[PDB]
Parts: structure tokens; sequence; C-alpha cells
């Protein structure tokens, strides 16, 4: 298990492989946060949210 | 939903109800944005006229619909291409019970959903193969089932545009009115949509699975149907 085969390769969402690495992208209405990895929630309500 | 368990304040702020005229819930569907609802093309034939409510977990907002998107590959009798996307006259307001779900990039979600364990069913069917409509929304972790296995168990072909789930003993499954409704997979906290309740021989009978529409088959053709 290597890159996005191991832990999704640290990504919050959708990891990809490219070039040999890893790179992560998130659902619309969040943003990529600076780590490259994390997702942020851009508003209230974000896609895949419990309203809890 | 035979089964599970009742949907909890917040929990599944998905779902949507097709009503009749009769306000009666007759097929669920799944939130997509504030304009747009995923549900089964099979549920489009169970109403003349419907209407698309959203938010209440105990049927004791209603949204018109302005353009219904069918798929024109549907055939009513395989059940293949068994998907619809309705937009709405007005759009939703996001609260508590009321938020979309995720639609995942695809080949991700092949990768990484599709490959999970379980996913989650949800929504106000019969809960008895002979029964009255829930008036409760209820949910139901279901397991992905190995494709060899579920079309060894099946007297119908299941297409590449369908998938299995459920259990083949425990006496828990989607049941009569819960069609078009959602199936999720959690990743991380993050449900996405992954299944369309679409059909099944019965309600949890013994070595028979649910039937649903895989929505990674028609990820392009959503993104599409979203756009006009
Ligand atoms: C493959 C397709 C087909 C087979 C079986 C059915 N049936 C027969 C009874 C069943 N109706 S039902 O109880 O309202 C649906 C139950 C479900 C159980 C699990 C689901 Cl996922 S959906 C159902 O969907 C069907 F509607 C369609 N053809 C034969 C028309």
């Amino acid at each position: 298990r290597k890159l996005c085969s191991l832990d999704n390769g640290d990504c919050d969402q959708f990891c990809h492989e490219e070039q040999n690495s890893v790179v992560c992208s998130c659902a619309r209405g969040y943003t990529l946060a600076d780590n490259g990895k994390a997702c942020i929630p851009t508003g209230p309500y974000p896609c895949g949210k419990q309203t809890l | 939903i035979v089964g599970g368990q009742e949907c909890k304040d917040g929990e599944c702020p998905w779902q949507a109800l097709l009503i009749n005229e009769e306000n009666e819930g007759f097929c669920g569907g799944t939130i997509l944005s504030e304009f747009y609802i995923l549900t089964a093309a099979h549920c489009l034939y169970q109403a003349k006229r419907f209407k698309v409510r959203v938010g209440d977990r105990n049927t004791e907002a209603v949204h018109e619909v302005e353009v219904v998107i069918k798929h024109n590959r549907f055939t009513k009798e395989t059940y293949d291409f068994d998907i619809a996307v309705l937009r709405l006259k007005t759009p939703i307001t996001f609260r508590m019970n009321v938020a979309p779900a995720c639609l995942p990039e695809r080949d991700w979600a092949e990768s990484t959903l599709m490959t999970q364990k379980t996913g989650i069913v949800s929504g106000f069917g019969r809960t008895h193969e002979k029964g009255r409509q829930s008036t409760r929304l209820k949910m139901l972790e279901v397991p992905y089932v190995d494709r060899n296995s579920c079309k060894l168990s099946s007297s119908f072909i299941i297409t590449q545009n369908m998938f299995c789930a459920g259990y083949d003993t425990k006496q828990e499954d989607a049941c009569q009115g819960d069609s078009g409704g959602p199936h999720v997979t959690r990743f991380k906290d993050t449900y996405f949509v992954t299944g369309i309740v679409s059909w099944g021989e019965g309600c949890a009978r013994k070595g028979k699975y649910g039937i649903y529409t895989k929505v990674t088959a028609f990820l392009k053709w959503i993104d599409r149907s979203m756009k006009t």
C-alpha cells in the first residue's frame, strides 16, 4: 500500500495520484486547506455533514 | 425500512420524500443541492403529479418540481438506468435536518467508497413487507455485497449500473416506499451518495439482497443534468 492506497494519502476526501505523488481535493462547498490535505467547509451546511 | 433504527435529530439530513396529490409519500430522494434532488426513474410512474418534502423526520417544507430529468435508457423491464434528477421551483433552505449529501469524484468513489464494508440506506417506507408506510424516517447500515454472490442470489439480471447491499439472513432491508431514496457511504465523517434504492425481490427475504442504482456509473450524467 502506497500513495492513495495508504490511508487515502492522508487526504480528508478525494485522493488522486499524479506523477507518483498524492494530490488531495474536495467536494463542492469545501476548500482544500493550506496543508493540501484537509477540506474546510465554506459555509453552513456543507454537503455530507450531519446537522448535529 | 425493515429493521434498522430511527434517524435521530440531524442524522439523515439529505433525505427527501416524494409525496402525491393526497400528500402521501410514495418514494424517497436524495438532496444534492438547493435546487436538485436525485431519485429513481421508476418512481416517476407511481404518481401523475408530485411534490418533494424535506426536513420532516416525523410525517405527523414542500417544494414543487420545475423540471423532471429522467434517464432516457430506463426500461421498466430490467430497471437498468433507474435514475432521475429533479430541479425544484424554489431552492431548499438548509437547516437542521436539511442538507445535501456529497457527490464524490468517480474513480475515488469506486476505489474508496464502494470498497468500504457498508453504506447506509434510509427512508419512510414499510417496516414489514406487509405494512403501512413509516411515519418516522428510518436508517439501516447495509454491507456491500460481492458482485458474484449478488448475481448468484438473483432471479434477475444485475447490470453494471446496479449493485447489491444488505444481509443474506439477518432480516433487515429497504422496502416499499423507500425506492428512489439515498444509499450513502461515510468516509471520515462525510457522507457521499453512492446509490439509489431501486428494487428487491420482496423485503428482507432470505437469500436475497437489496438492489441499488450505482451512482458512480452516472456521475457525469448527474453533473450534466444539474446544469440544464
Ligand atoms: C428487475 C425488476 C424488478 C424486480 C423486482 C421488483 N420488486 C418486486 C417487489 C419489490 N417491491 S418493493 O417491495 O416495493 C421494493 C423493495 C426493495 C427491497 C430492497 C430494495 Cl433496495 S427495494 C420490487 O422492487 C421490481 F420492482 C422490479 N424487473 C423484474 C421489473
